[PDB]
């Protein structure tokens, strides 16, 4: 079994950080699949919960550093949403640690690499999230 | 503050006066000092890390298991023990393959390291947690002497894990010994090795003594009346080395050598004899004359 | 119509095919719903690849195209133009990133990388099915340019733009234009007087009919998009009347505050009222209100009474079409490398302090003197790679110019004092451009300059004399050197300038791992940014010498002139819009936008929200926060992202 | 003269694997980042009075010269960590020299005085065991005449002897258990 | 190509495509300037457009012809390594 | 160890002056063009069987180690002229 991880990255800095890790051949585990959005402010609770419903073992979200948002303040809305979302996932019996949000600039290819490594190992240690098979009855 | 007191080897078995000095010095600063029953060689990281890296960590993790099962953090008086145990705790917390290897070994002795032990050096513990003001308030007899501070290598370094500030230009021990009323004198190549670490004293004795003699020269040439250390190996190397230096090189300095706990001891109104200063192979009496 | 998708999986030579099983990905793509054509080719962006796509679009009547290849940040425009040439709307195209995001990061797990590429194709096909035809938005381009930074690179861009007949604004933060080139004494490899060749350019830009120079000014706000920028320039108060003041400087004497003269890197002190350097353009004096104690003694000596503390900063609002960032760089602070002793020993100096010491207009009158006793140093050691090629300080890059400037000033010292011994402690001599290797040979054969291959381990000061011992292994001998010097010069590297953070947030541009500003691509677009209508020039883009900055200055002028000359660009219609039949006028969305695009209006005798398409940049925050779902940003609808999340686990 | 036949292509990879998982794969593989600047050599206090050149040790490893494992000079490092502090390429030199010393010890190039020190910890639990001068001095000072250390507790000495075999450390030093002496 | 390790085709080939169909660029391939007279703003240049012996307007670039060619030629684009036909196109993305 | 006091800063200039006018100022001052590539040492037949490293002799001169003049190694050069032929810096 390998973790199924879903990623949401903003077009401007974090997507540039993932590109930088690829340009530098910075290896990291192949669990995640990344979905592009223009801004992390585009990310909302519905997208995260939708991913867990479909079978996500982990969900990663990356945006610009706070203050460096290409659209000025999109990340601040997202940061408020994700702090609520952490504890909502606990009330649903989903481990807080299965959701991970990070601030990654286009220069931070190395940081993105280790974030991908640390998040993989965390989810791999947690084992699969069993929601999709509980709902399938 | 309650701390498991790791003794090591040199201080308990050869320079016990430092053990007596430390127990009282920290007694008054307000720390209950617990014994770690059955603690062994830490083991010395320079010698044993060089012999077998696996053996160093396994035996080191074991001494840490003693303290966590006591539910208590370690404080040590020696850079050698501080480095070995601090780096062991850090490596086991940070590298899970190293931790698996160790517990598969500690399993055969009914032990398992789980990561709760913090390793602390008594000088750093004095600076960060107690406060250097509480060192000055307690000076019964001020020591207005010039002191050649020897930090030792395994105190500050590696800085990437110790997080004790600069290893090139530290102030931590200088402010401590100046709180006793003494003056920390600058000298050439202050942060250099004493020569004894890494197994060199045992294998290449005069190689180590060439480096200690370099240090001593720079200290006296800067007007130091004595040297102060935070490590028994530095102590023995500076102390017993001077006997040896005289016998083999012909250099005689009569340069007094003190561990910091002993020097703080005098600040607290301690008796020369409970410091076992007579046990020093170079007489400190020229220092006691000036104080 | 039902989607008919063509999927194209590139090998990128071997960059993808070497790790991802591209044939096996194309076979998998054919099993997906609505995929009617699937091919893998070595270079999708090459002519045979683009002709392949377009031939399939026409012969198979494709209404969607998926390319699984590199990042869209590289070639999304390329393929949007490709599919639009075959008739397909540019926004029925979806990009799957299987190189940067897969093949290049999973080289040791080929089986999983191949499986991953299949998932990334399926997630792309999923979103592709719900993509809709969008119309690019044509906007007029304002026939004016803005250049931020008045160094040799920004000056070059303004002169080029001005000479083309484009109105151009040049904003310089300090009192004078000129940049660090104005601080240099000479310039390798010709040893031209730096100020003497640059000053005619500074003169030209101040006199240019199409260039408005705002010295002692800063850009404080940028709004809008390419061709439609609205910018605010704060003309800071000198507290001196430009019209009523001579520039003679008879008010400094009546000043009790001495201030670090930053133009001389702090070696000499300047007064509260000052002129940066004699050749300054504009040649008008300034008062630093930060260190001003407002005791008014200067005002009593001042004749014209040009001194007015009431003077207020004036904000300029100006519409420009393109912006060029050229704010330069700063010298690395070598205090962190404590073993070298900077800030601790008197006779350790940076190379940029040296430039000011050697320069005739400098504080020392062009005389190299030790800062401990003022004597001339007879033995001088240069230490290379200080703050560069050094993971311990976080700067793992090469600063590009330090090898050459260290040999340069070694030549200039030898010329003023032949008997000076000069040693250069280096790792690689990087004399890489035309005349540089010759300059390197000349330094050794003609000027007798010595080269020690060995990065110094530490500098030790003799407290008696103030002299310095440098300790290094002569790696070309296998022996440890311990030579004594009277002055040690640290060949410090280049770091971004202090205000690069402020500028970065205002323009909305990224940074490379070296902390300098990020070009769109090092070879495709070396002076563009991923922010349309914003360009780079000079050392703010990365360490480089004067000819390189000038070339980028001109390059950025050409690139910035394209939209101005076209007079019309196209922006992305990925904007938010409100569905009036679902909007109940909650009011949540109006405060979310930093540009105030969503607004509360009354429609059909009731309150709904409505977004001004012109003020929306397409971040997608307000649609994500909308409770009713009335808000949606095209090309990023919740239903499209929903299908993309399903695509990871299953087809649809 | 040096030929290809005199060189070992796997020397660097051998050193790396010996350092895995202790002190770490990434720690010891840093040797491959060295660019021969010599800052380590200039910092070495041992190098200022011997033929020991820290940089040359790293060089010979990268080049494949096995005679490093037999050299006396790798044993003059005091592990001061100064090169470790100053290396501009993040080479963990001090850990690399210790790993190289492990392979040197497994090659039989271990000093007798070093073999002794290892025996003292194996036998008494301590590299520096207690004397009777230790007793009578600690007697004069007011301390427990014997320290609460493993030396006077063979429960812990049981534990250490246990681990040493499991690690093969006694056969590395060539120690025999019943005669209680080295071979 | 260093230091990104893109393929050269990644960056160049789209530029080669754009240049060939640009409305303001007349491309004269297999051509050489043979004379330039005049001065700034007033140059009169002569271009020799060499003969390919294939009507380019009618040419498809499929490459069927190269297969039949009965002779071999040292291919200069491959620096004298690979051998081409006398009927040729320099490299597959030309 | 090598300190300033054991070095002679002017050794290279002595060698140059000793070579004027024979075999020539420009001939011997070519010593200052050496950039320590080691092509000479690879070509030297004497170096293939002794500790003699041609490049080190040039190096020791530029740095100022007078013990070159007392060394046996300068006398192991057979004057074959091979390094002269191949030196990329025209060092005579
Ligand atoms: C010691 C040393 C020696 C050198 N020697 C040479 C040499 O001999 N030859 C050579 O070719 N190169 C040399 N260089 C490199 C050379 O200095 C640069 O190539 C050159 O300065 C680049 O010019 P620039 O305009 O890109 O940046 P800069 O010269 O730094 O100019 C940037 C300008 O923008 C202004 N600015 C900064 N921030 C803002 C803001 N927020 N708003 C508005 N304006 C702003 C600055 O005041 C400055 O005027 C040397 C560098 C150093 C450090
Ligand atoms: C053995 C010991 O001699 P003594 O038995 O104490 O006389 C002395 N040092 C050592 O080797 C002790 C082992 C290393 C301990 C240092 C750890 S800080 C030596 O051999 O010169
Ligand atoms: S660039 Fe994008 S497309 Fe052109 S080749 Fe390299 S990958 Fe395939
Ligand atoms: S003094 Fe009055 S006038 Fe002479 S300069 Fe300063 S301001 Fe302009
Ligand atoms: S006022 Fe501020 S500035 Fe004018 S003088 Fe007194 S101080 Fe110097
Ligand atoms: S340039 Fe010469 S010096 Fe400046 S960095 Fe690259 S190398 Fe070190
Ligand atoms: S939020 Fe959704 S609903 Fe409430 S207003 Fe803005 S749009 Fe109409
Ligand atoms: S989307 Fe981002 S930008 Fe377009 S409006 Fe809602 S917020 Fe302002
Ligand atoms: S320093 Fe780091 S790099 Fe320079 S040599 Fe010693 S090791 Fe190789
Ligand atoms: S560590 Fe071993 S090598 Fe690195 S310096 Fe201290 S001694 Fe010389
Ligand atoms: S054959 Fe050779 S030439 Fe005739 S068309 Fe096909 S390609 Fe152009
Ligand atoms: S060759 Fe010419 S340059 Fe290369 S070393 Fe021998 S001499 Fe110096
Ligand atoms: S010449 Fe003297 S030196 Fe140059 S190669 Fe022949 S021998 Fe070696
Ligand atoms: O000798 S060791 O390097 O192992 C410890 C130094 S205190
Ligand atoms: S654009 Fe990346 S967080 Fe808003
Ligand atoms: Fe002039």
């Amino acid at each position: 079994w390998e973790p199924k991880i879903i990623g949401f990255c903003c077009n401007w800095c974090t997507y540039g950080g993932a590109d930088t890790a690829g340009v530098g051949r910075m290896q990291y585990p192949p669990s995640i699949r990344i979905i592009r959005v223009m801004c992390s402010g585009r990310i909302e609770p519905s997208l995260i919960l939708k991913a867990f419903k479909e079978g996500a073992d982990g969900v990663f979200v990356g945006g610009c550093h706070l203050g460096d948002c290409h659209y000025d303040s999109g990340n601040y809305k997202w940061q408020r949403r994700v702090m609520m979302l952490y504890e909502l996932l606990e009330e649903l019996g989903i481990e807080k640690e299965r959701l991970n949000h990070e601030w990654i600039s286009a220069s931070e290819g190395e940081k993105f690499q280790n974030t991908m490594k640390d998040f993989y190992n965390k989810i791999e240690a947690l084992g699969p999230c069993k929601l999709k098979e509980e709902l399938d009855k | 503050m309650k701390y498991a007191f790791f003794l090591g080897c040199i201080m308990p078995n050869r320079y016990a006066g430092v053990e007596a000095a430390t127990r009282t010095v920290m007694e008054k600063l307000g720390v209950e000092l617990v014994d770690m029953t059955g603690a062994s060689c830490c083991p010395a990281p320079g010698v044993f890390g060089s012999f077998d890296q696996k053996t160093w960590l396994t035996l080191a993790a074991r001494n840490l298991c003693i303290a966590e099962e006591m539910g208590v953090d370690i404080v040590t008086v020696c850079n050698g023990c501080y480095g070995s145990l601090f780096e062991a705790a850090h490596l086991l917390h940070d590298n899970k393959e190293a931790l698996n290897f160790v517990n598969e070994k500690l399993d055969k002795v009914g032990k398992e390291y789980k990561g709760n032990v913090k390793v602390r050096h008594f000088a750093e513990l004095i600076y960060n947690d107690i406060g250097v003001d509480k060192i000055a308030e307690k000076v019964e007899r001020p020591l207005n002497i010039n002191v050649g501070v020897h930090y030792g290598c395994h105190f500050l370094k590696p800085t990437d894990v110790k997080h004790l500030g600069s290893a090139e230009r530290p102030v931590m021990l200088d402010e401590i010994v100046e709180a006793t009323g003494a003056k920390s004198v600058p000298y050439a190549d202050k942060m250099m090795c004493c020569g004894a670490g890494g197994g060199v004293r045992a294998r290449e004795l005069e190689l180590s003594l060439d480096m200690t003699n370099e240090k001593i020269e720079n200290m006296i040439k800067a007007g130091a009346d004595c040297t102060v250390n935070v490590c028994p190996f530095c102590h023995l190397q500076f102390d017993r080395g001077q006997i040896e230096i005289k016998e083999k090189f012909g250099k005689e300095y009569n340069f007094p050598v003190l561990h910091l706990s002993q020097l703080l001891g005098l600040a607290m109104g301690m008796d020369p004899k409970d410091l076992a200063l007579s046990v020093h192979q170079i007489s400190v009496d020229p220092l006691l004359k000036k104080i | 119509e039902e989607p008919r998708i063509g999927v194209y999986v590139c090998h990128c030579g071997v960059n993808i095919g070497g790790t991802v099983d591209c044939p096996d990905v194309t076979e998998f793509a054919k099993t997906l719903k609505n995929v009617v054509v699937a091919r893998d080719y070595k270079y999708m962006c090459a002519d045979p690849g683009q002709e392949m796509i377009k031939k399939d679009i026409k012969e198979h009547n494709l209404n969607r195209v998926v390319v699984a290849a590199c990042s869209p940040r590289l070639h999304e425009p390329t393929f949007r133009r490709c599919v639009a040439e075959a008739g397909l709307n540019p926004f029925l195209f979806e990009f799957a990133n299987i190189r940067e995001h897969c093949s290049w990061v999973h080289m040791h797990e080929k089986e999983k990388a191949t499986e991953k590429a299949k998932d990334l194709v399926r997630m792309a096909v999923a979103k592709a099915r719900l993509l809709e035809p969008l119309e690019f938005i044509k906007v007029g381009v304002t026939q004016r340019a803005l250049v931020i930074g008045g160094g040799v690179a920004g000056i070059q861009t303004a002169l080029d733009l001005g000479d083309m007949g484009f109105e151009t604004i040049l904003v310089e933060k300090t009192p004078s234009v000129g940049g660090r080139m104005a601080q240099l004494d000479k310039t390798f490899p010709t040893n031209d007087c730096s100020i003497c060749i640059l000053a005619p350019k500074m003169v030209d830009v101040a006199k240019h009919p199409n260039v408005k120079l705002y010295a002692y000014s800063e850009v404080v706000d940028v709004q809008g998009y390419v061709g439609n920028f609205k910018v605010k320039i704060m003309k800071k108060a000198r507290y001196i009347d430009e019209t009523k003041c001579t520039g003679c400087g008879q008010c400094s004497e009546v000043c009790p505050i001495d201030v670090p003269n930053e133009f001389d890197m702090g070696i000499g002190m300047r007064k509260a009222i000052y002129k940066p350097f004699p050749q300054a353009v504009p040649a008008k004096y300034t008062i630093d209100k930060e260190h001003c104690i407002e005791c008014g003694l200067c005002a009593k000596v001042c004749g014209p009474n040009a001194i007015d503390f009431d003077q207020e900063p004036e904000i300029i609002e100006a519409e420009v079409g393109t912006i060029i960032c050229a704010i330069g760089y700063d010298a690395f602070d070598p205090t962190v490398r404590e073993e070298y002793g900077y800030g601790v020993y008197d006779n350790v100096v940076t190379a940029l302090e040296l430039e000011r010491m050697i320069n005739a207009s400098g504080p020392t009158g062009g005389k190299v003197i030790r800062l401990s006793d003022g004597q001339k140093p007879k033995r001088i050691a240069f230490i290379q790679c200080v703050g560069s090629r050094d993971a311990k300080v976080g700067n793992k890059y090469c600063s590009n110019v330090c090898c050459m400037y260290a040999m340069k000033n070694s030549q200039l010292i030898k010329e003023k004092s032949p008997d000076t011994e000069i040693d250069i402690y280096y790792m690689d001599i990087r004399a890489f451009s035309k005349g540089y290797e010759e300059f390197y040979e000349r330094s050794a054969k003609q000027y007798g300059i010595k080269f020690m291959r060995g990065r110094p381990s530490q500098v030790i000061e003799d407290p008696e004399t103030g002299n310095l011992v440098v300790r290094a292994e002569d790696t070309l001998l296998g022996e440890i050197l311990e030579k004594e010097y009277d002055l040690v010069v640290l060949s410090v590297g280049m770091v971004p300038t202090k205000s690069a953070d402020e500028v970065q947030k205002i323009l909305g541009i990224s940074r490379t791992p070296d902390q300098f500003f990020m070009e769109a691509h090092p070879k495709l677009r070396p002076v563009d940014t991923a922010t349309d209508g914003v360009y780079l020039a000079g050392a703010c883009q990365g360490p480089k010498d004067i000819p390189a900055s000038v070339a980028q200055g001109s390059a950025a002028a050409s690139r910035a002139a394209i939209p101005l000359a076209k007079g019309e660009v196209e922006v992305e219609p990925i904007i938010a819009s409100v569905d009036a039949e679902i909007c109940g006028g909650c009011g949540v969305c109006v405060k979310q936008c930093p540009y105030g695009a969503p607004r509360l209006v009354e429609k059909d005798g009731k309150v709904v929200a409505e977004v001004i398409s012109a003020l929306c940049k397409g971040c997608g925050t307000c649609p994500a926060g909308c409770p009713s779902g009335a808000l949606e940003q095209d090309h990023f609808k919740t239903i499209q992202l929903f299908k993309q999340i399903e695509g990871m686990f299953r087809d649809t | 003269m040096i030929y290809s036949s005199d060189l070992n292509k796997n020397l660097a990879s051998q050193i790396i694997e010996a350092g895995t998982p202790i002190p770490g794969d990434d720690v010891v593989s840093s040797l491959k980042a060295c660019y021969q600047c010599g800052t380590c050599t200039g910092s070495c206090p041992s190098g200022r009075r011997t033929s020991y050149r820290t940089r040359k040790v790293i060089r010979k490893a990268l080049l494949g010269m096995d005679d490093v494992l037999d050299s006396d000079d790798i044993w003059k490092c005091t592990t001061c960590y100064t090169c470790y502090e100053r290396c501009p390429r993040d080479v963990k030199v001090t850990e690399i020299i210790k790993t190289i010393r492990n392979l040197a010890a497994q090659k039989g190039n271990m000093a007798k005085a070093h073999k002794m020190t290892a025996m003292y910890v194996l036998k008494y639990g301590h590299a520096v065991p207690a004397n009777k001068n230790t007793a009578e001095l600690r007697k004069s000072i007011g301390l427990s005449e014997k320290a609460p250390i493993a030396q006077f507790s063979e429960k812990d000495l049981n534990e250490m002897n246990t681990l040493i075999k499991e690690l093969g450390f006694d056969e590395l030093i060539g120690f025999d258990w019943e005669k209680g002496a080295l071979k």
